[PDB]
């Protein structure tokens, strides 16, 4: 407090606030799930329509870095498309220096060391993002990976982001996700969501689910859930 | 110039020449060609003179800046890997044709350094002009794991065999015995030719020559 | 950042300089250094700093700093900073020598620094040098020179200075007793062992704490005399003698 | 070729207390003559000189870049200049412009500063040091001055008879030479004092 | 005092102190780890606990035990993002000594180069200074193994017996009173002392599952880390 | 980055400097030293004792040389030492592949006293903590330097940096005369590095090198074990 200016400095008992008050910034967002099957990783983000004007798929936060990764982005929007848009470039390199598709454990080291560099400086500030890693190989499996403001990256096997992120663990951790397959995952993701806070104090929102793993043959897309709406027909059956 | 290499049971002894010729003129006739490094590692050069001179003398202060702040003896791999990546930058506009032998604790290693930086791991080289005279006498001669004394005959009689054929040398035969603690440098090891005596009467007179202004300037 | 910055270049409301007039008062708290001409002469006269008794002074020179051929330069300030601008200015006279091959006529050899000293006042938010020093020399078309050397970057030639705050009160004695016309070698070493034995507060003179080099135009050579402590003695006790001259009036 | 657009000899012998050094007088280009006063020896402090020969363009140009570098060394340190230290140093400036080479061969004759010692040598036009114990030549009538140097240098010489022998070696070479003559100096210097002579040489 | 901004960046205080470096010595402290290194024969043992506090966290993620090169491993205190910025210069540079001199890197001469890094931090200004630790170990021919530890100021030793994290000051006061009887260390004697020394600091002799050991040893040179199974043929080992 | 460029240093109304001074103070805290100069070698010694019974002893050095007749201790901080110490072994070859000749002590201090003034000037960065000790016997005498962080040198006979340098400066004077040998030169060495020494002096707390005129040489703790059994 007050010593607190620069990302530069200490703090008398050893600690970075510049750095801590980017991280709660992440906290003012809406919740974004993550969850990895036996076979796949499903994305899931909650995302609130502004007031009615939104034109229903606009400013997404399930990006798509390469042919077989994409992002679950939460906090702020603007920042974490400058964002994306490095590792975009930096799968571009590793293809054309190497010649097959980038390791996410690779890439996340990448990525997690160039968010390490704005936390250095007094010229810049840290980031104001957290985001996800989900991809599937046939000599690898599915990975899911995870980066704070700080920059530590690690892998989990499920995960949340925004308001709700323990509120949403709670209920990720009784599940058998070791053996499921991720057509019964997607299923799963949905009653997640709507159990905390869809639009109790809220005005609306629409759901976003991502989808990679066996079933696509590596490749990363959305769900195909616009056909049959099962996502929705399911959850909206835990009413009781 | 007729620089050659070998390696005994124990060490590397090494061998050079005296000459060095501008054109088809012997501009000198006691010329030092073989060079210091490290306490265990010399190198004898050929070629370009100035090349060769300006070149020893840079990567030898390299390992001195190495070795005192590493704490340790020296590499002769690590002299190899100095000389190959400096000449490959010039693309062999600088000429260094070099010779490099010293003893690690891995034990006795010899090297031949071409100027467009390419190395060979080798139990015995020559280079030079009179290269092919001197190899003549190794192939001929060599076998493995030979005694002190055995190696420094067979050196001193390779660069004799370049001696006479051109381009050879006014005779300093020189030798450096690099082993595992002892060192030696011979300059004169052998002096096979002799200029003969001067029979004529040369007095110059005091007076002889003409001046047309004299001038004394003291100092102290 | 901008927090951090020290101001080095900020006018005052009045139009004074803040920085500048600082370090023209660190150097009034330093050594005493002084010249005088003669008709056929210059000398320096320097003050020992650090005279403790485990040092070795194996440079035979201290204050004074033969420069070019001709010429030389006490100094005063902070010894670290006047290094640099020593190694400068024997730089500066002698690009010009391989540039016309004719000595430096020592005056723009002084313009020369007194623009680098000049130029951290201004731009570049840098220290100043805090370093005052004397000139002498020879040249072809005036012979015999002063000069004075300022922080600001101001210079004057000068025909009997000094140093201010440590030894002002030789000024108001300079113009009492400095003779124009007739200066000459002898008459102007005994007039500065007068100078010193008022301004340095120790008691007889001792010629350790001392230090006097000439210039004399000899036969075509310009000779740089650093002349030695054998000598300084008795050129101590012919003021010594004068004291007994003093008080035959009373 | 280069070398042989101006002319030029220097010669340096070495004596018993003492050493020796000459060159010729004529400035010309191919084959017009200029001058006979073309400086080719140049002070580079007390008991120690050198000389130039070459290109009359780079004989003037790296005689003002030596002394512009010996001045500075001499007043960052209040000795002055040994002369193998002065070899070391020619040797740094030719080699800077190893492929813009200067057109001139140096040699550097002189006595050591604390005790008698004599001291030649000769450098190539990128800046091999050679050093000798009789004689060094440098200039376009070099292999006329191998010719007499061979056959007239004694061990252990006198300044006498060390000037009459550089004397004979200098006017028979040099009258063999077509591009140079019109006049040669002579330095001898000793411990005590130094000496400069001119010779009576001719003048066609 | 507070002169100046001597409390904010790296300059001089009065009595010669200067604060921005020795707050960085109480950065490790908000890891809550404790790591120890013990060299006693021919081996070298590297023994530092893990936390997992979730079991979505997964497992094989969380190792502090770096392989910097084949016979050069390492461990990290201290906060994670410094930490793995620090290990990519260890991997960068020891990879320019072969490259260069042609051979492989000394323990020694990797420890220096380091700190030199971590030099300029202190030196300059407006340039963080790497608030984490690193301790190293290998095998030097003709000279055994070695065990080094970095600081952030720049400061580097090497040394017998090492504790490092949160509780130094009771575990190598502990150490001092095991190495004062040089007893024969038989490469199970110098693994035990790494367990009951952390198993009584730390109070609470533990599960098999909780830390990692690296190893090297004279015989097979190559750094080397410890299985589950085997750690726990140590563990019970002790168990008398 | 920005490219700021200022300098953390500017004059007292007073005309003071006043991070110079501040950082001779984190020198006057350091490890304490001493360097005599006698008829025929310069000794050096220093402080060297860990702070536990775990520190090896054969890893980080005191005592250290520059070339085979240079060598340079301190005292002041740890880890700014090396930074010099790397820059003037570069700095000494860059005389040598001129001149090939090895550098006199004289001309070495005018060099590396320019280094340490650059930090003091220059935009942004602090001065040393660390000031010096240089010897070496070039040209038949030996030599003794002292350099300090503000950037000037001096000439020493005998001299002590570190903790209670006032205490030494006082007993060197009234011990040290006009010549000794160097056997006679390292006893009034380990001597006036008693006075300010721990209960116990071994042959791992202090560290001495040499300076014959056959060059520079450190000890190893067998001559140092030697040397302090039992002769004071």
């Amino acid at each position: 407090t007050g010593y607190d200016l620069s990302a530069s400095t200490f703090s008398p008992d050893g600690r970075v606030f510049q750095v801590e008050y980017a991280m709660k910034a992440v906290e003012n967002s809406s919740t974004a799930i993550g969850i990895r099957c036996k076979d796949g990783v499903v994305f899931g983000v909650e995302k609130l329509v502004l007031s009615k004007l939104y034109e229903e798929g606009s400013n997404k936060r399930l990006f798509n870095v390469d042919r077989h990764v994409g992002m679950a982005v939460a906090g702020l929007l603007a920042d974490a498309r400058s964002l994306a848009d490095i590792a975009r470039e930096e799968a571009s390199n590793f293809r054309s220096n190497f010649g097959y598709n980038i390791p996410l454990k690779h890439l996340a080291d990448r990525v997690a060391m160039y968010v390490h560099a704005y936390t250095l400086y007094s010229a810049v500030r840290p980031f104001g993002c957290s985001f996800m890693l989900g991809s599937y190989s046939v000599n690898d499996g599915a990975q899911l990976y995870m980066i704070d403001p700080s920059g530590v990256s690690y892998g989990y096997w499920g995960c949340a982001i925004g308001k709700a992120r323990q509120a949403a663990k709670t209920e990720i951790e009784k599940l058998q996700m070791k053996e499921m397959t991720c057509r019964d995952i997607v299923k799963e993701v949905a009653k997640i969501i709507y159990i905390v806070h869809d639009e109790v104090k809220d005005k609306a929102f629409e759901l976003e689910l991502s989808w990679v793993g066996e079933l696509t043959n590596g490749r990363h897309e959305i769900v195909p859930k616009d056909i049959r709406e099962e996502a929705e027909k399911y959850a909206k059956e835990s009413l009781k | 110039t007729t620089i050659a290499g070998v390696v005994y049971k124990d060490g590397i002894v090494l061998g050079a020449d005296t000459r060095a010729t501008e054109g088809m003129v012997v501009a000198d006739k006691n010329c030092s060609k073989i060079h210091f490094i490290s306490p265990n590692i010399y190198c004898c050069g050929a070629g370009t003179a100035a090349d060769t001179d300006m070149t020893t003398q840079l990567i030898s202060s390299n390992l001195e800046l190495h070795s005192l702040s590493t704490g340790r003896l020296p590499r002769v791999v690590t002299a190899n890997r100095m000389l190959k990546q400096m000449l490959f930058r010039y693309q062999g506009y600088i000429g260094a044709a070099l010779v490099l032998g010293g003893v690690d604790v891995t034990g006795p290693h010899l090297y031949s350094i071409y100027p467009h930086g390419s190395t060979d791991k080798l139990p015995y080289v020559t280079m030079g002009s009179g290269s092919l005279a001197a190899m003549a006498v190794f192939e001929d001669k060599f076998r493995p794991d030979m005694e002190e004394e055995e190696a420094k005959n067979l050196v001193s009689e390779a660069i004799a065999a370049g001696i006479f054929n051109d381009l050879g040398s006014g005779s300093n035969i020189d030798l450096c015995v690099i082993s595992k603690n002892k060192l030696d440098f011979l300059r004169p090891y052998t002096v096979p030719n002799k200029k003969g005596t001067r029979l004529g009467r040369y007095r110059c007179e005091k007076g002889t020559t003409a001046v047309l202004t004299e001038k004394i300037t003291p100092l102290e | 950042s901008r927090r951090y910055d020290s101001r080095t270049t900020i006018f005052s409301p009045e139009g004074r300089l803040y920085q500048v007039e600082y370090a023209m008062e660190a150097i009034g708290h330093a050594g005493t250094c002084l010249g005088i001409l003669a008709n056929d002469g210059v000398l320096l006269a320097a003050e020992r700093r650090n005279i403790h008794k485990l040092l070795d002074e194996v440079f035979f020179s201290e204050k004074i700093y033969k420069l070019n051929e001709d010429m030389a330069c006490s100094v005063a300030g902070i010894t670290s900073d006047a290094n640099v601008l020593t190694n400068e200015l024997r730089l500066i006279a002698q690009r010009y020598l391989l540039q016309y091959q004719e000595p430096i006529p020592c005056e723009q050899l002084v313009t020369a620094l007194c623009d680098i000293k000049q130029a951290y006042t201004q731009f570049g938010g840098k220290r100043p040098f805090g370093v005052s020093l004397l000139y002498i020399g020879w040249d072809k078309h005036y012979g015999f020179q002063l000069y004075q050397s300022d922080p600001s970057g101001n210079y004057g030639g000068w025909k009997a200075t000094c140093i201010g705050n440590n030894s002002a009160a030789a000024v108001s004695m300079l113009k009492q007793d400095y003779k124009e016309g007739e200066m000459t070698l002898k008459s102007a070493l005994a007039l500065a062992i007068k100078v010193l034995n008022k301004t340095m507060d120790v008691s007889k003179l001792s010629a350790e704490k001392v230090e006097i080099a000439t210039l004399t135009r000899e036969n075509g050579k310009t000779v740089i005399r650093v002349l030695k402590q054998k000598e300084v003695e008795q050129l101590i006790k012919k003021h010594e003698e004068e004291e007994a001259k003093a008080e035959r009036e009373k | 070729s280069i070398m042989s657009y101006n002319g030029g000899a220097v010669m340096a012998m070495k004596g018993k207390n003492c050493v020796a050094i000459a060159a010729d007088r004529r400035f010309g280009i191919q084959a017009q003559m200029v001058t006979t006063d073309f400086q080719k020896i140049f002070p580079m402090g007390d008991r120690l000189y050198i000389g130039l020969a070459g290109l009359a363009t780079d004989v003037q140009t790296v005689a003002q870049r030596l002394k512009f570098r010996l001045n500075l060394y001499e007043l960052k340190e209040g000795r002055q200049i040994k002369p193998y230290t002065l070899m070391s140093m020619v040797a740094n400036l030719l080699y800077e412009k190893r492929f813009g080479p200067y057109y001139t061969e140096p040699v550097i004759a002189g006595l050591d500063p604390k005790t008698f010692k004599p001291f030649i040598c000769s450098l190539d036009l990128i800046g091999c040091p050679m050093v000798t114990d009789d004689f060094v030549v440098s200039g376009t009538c070099a292999e006329q001055m191998y010719g007499m140097c061979e056959s007239l240098w004694e061990p252990n010489m006198d300044p006498d008879h060390l000037f009459e022998t550089i004397s004979q070696a200098m006017l028979n070479a040099v009258d063999r030479d077509a591009v140079s003559g019109m006049g040669v100096i002579v330095h001898i210097i000793e411990k005590d004092k130094i000496t400069t002579r001119t010779l009576k040489a001719r003048m066609d | 005092s507070s002169a100046g901004f001597d409390r904010h960046i790296t300059i001089f205080s009065p009595e010669g102190r200067l604060y921005q470096v020795e707050y960085a010595f109480k950065a490790i402290n908000q890891g809550g780890l404790t790591s120890v290194a013990v060299r006693g024969k021919d081996c070298a043992v590297i023994v530092t606990q893990k936390k997992v506090p979730d079991k979505l966290l997964d497992s094989s993620t969380v190792t502090h035990l770096f392989k910097i090169t084949e016979n050069i491993g390492c461990v990290m205190t201290g906060m994670t993002a410094d930490s793995r910025s620090q290990v990519q210069r260890a991997r960068y540079e020891a990879a320019n000594w072969k490259y260069k001199y042609g051979y492989e890197i000394p323990v020694d001469m990797l420890c220096k180069r380091i700190a030199d890094i971590s030099q300029v931090y202190t030196q300059n200004a407006e340039m963080r200074p790497l608030g984490c630790c690193m301790i190293l170990i290998g095998i030097d021919e003709e000279q055994g193994p070695q065990v080094y530890k970095c600081d952030p100021a720049g400061y580097y030793c090497g040394f017998k017996a090492t504790a490092a994290g949160v509780k130094q000051t009771e575990s190598t006061s502990f150490l001092e009173k095991k190495v004062k009887k040089k007893f024969d260390w038989t490469f199970e004697q110098t693994v035990e002392t790494a367990i009951t020394c952390l198993s009584t600091v730390l109070s609470i002799d533990f599960k098999p599952s909780e830390i990692e050991v690296g190893v090297v040893t004279v015989e097979n040179p190559k750094f080397r880390i410890l299985t589950e199974a085997e750690i726990d043929a140590h563990l019970v080992a002790l168990a008398e | 980055e920005r490219g700021y460029s200022f300098s953390l240093t500017t004059f007292s109304p007073s005309g003071k400097l006043v991070q110079i001074e501040y950082a001779l103070a984190a020198v006057a805290g350091g490890a304490p030293s001493v360097g005599i100069k006698a008829a025929n070698g310069v000794v050096l010694a220093t402080e060297k004792k860990q702070k536990s019974i775990l520190y090896d002893e054969r890893s980080v050095h005191k005592v250290e040389p520059i070339t085979k007749h240079i060598g340079l201790v301190y005292s002041g901080m740890g880890p700014d030492y090396r930074v010099l110490v790397h820059r003037a072994r570069k700095l000494a070859q860059q005389y040598y592949l001129v001149y090939q000749e090895p550098i006199p002590t004289a001309q070495l201090v005018q060099r590396v006293a320019s280094v340490m003034q650059e930090y003091t000037q220059s935009g942004g960065v602090r001065p040393f903590g660390v000031s010096l000790l240089i010897c070496g016997w070039n040209e038949g005498r030996p030599y003794l330097f002292q350099s300090d962080p503000s950037g000037a040198y001096f000439a020493w006979k005998a001299t002590a940096m570190g903790k209670n340098y006032v205490n030494g400066k006082t007993f060197l004077e009234k011990r040290y005369n006009e010549d000794l040998e160097l056997e006679d030169a390292i006893h009034t060495a380990i001597l006036t590095l008693k006075e300010s020494f721990e209960g116990q002096m071994t042959e791992d707390n202090i560290e001495v090198g040499i300076c014959n005129e056959a060059g520079f040489r450190r000890l190893t703790p067998t001559e140092v074990k030697d040397y302090l059994a039992a002769i004071a």
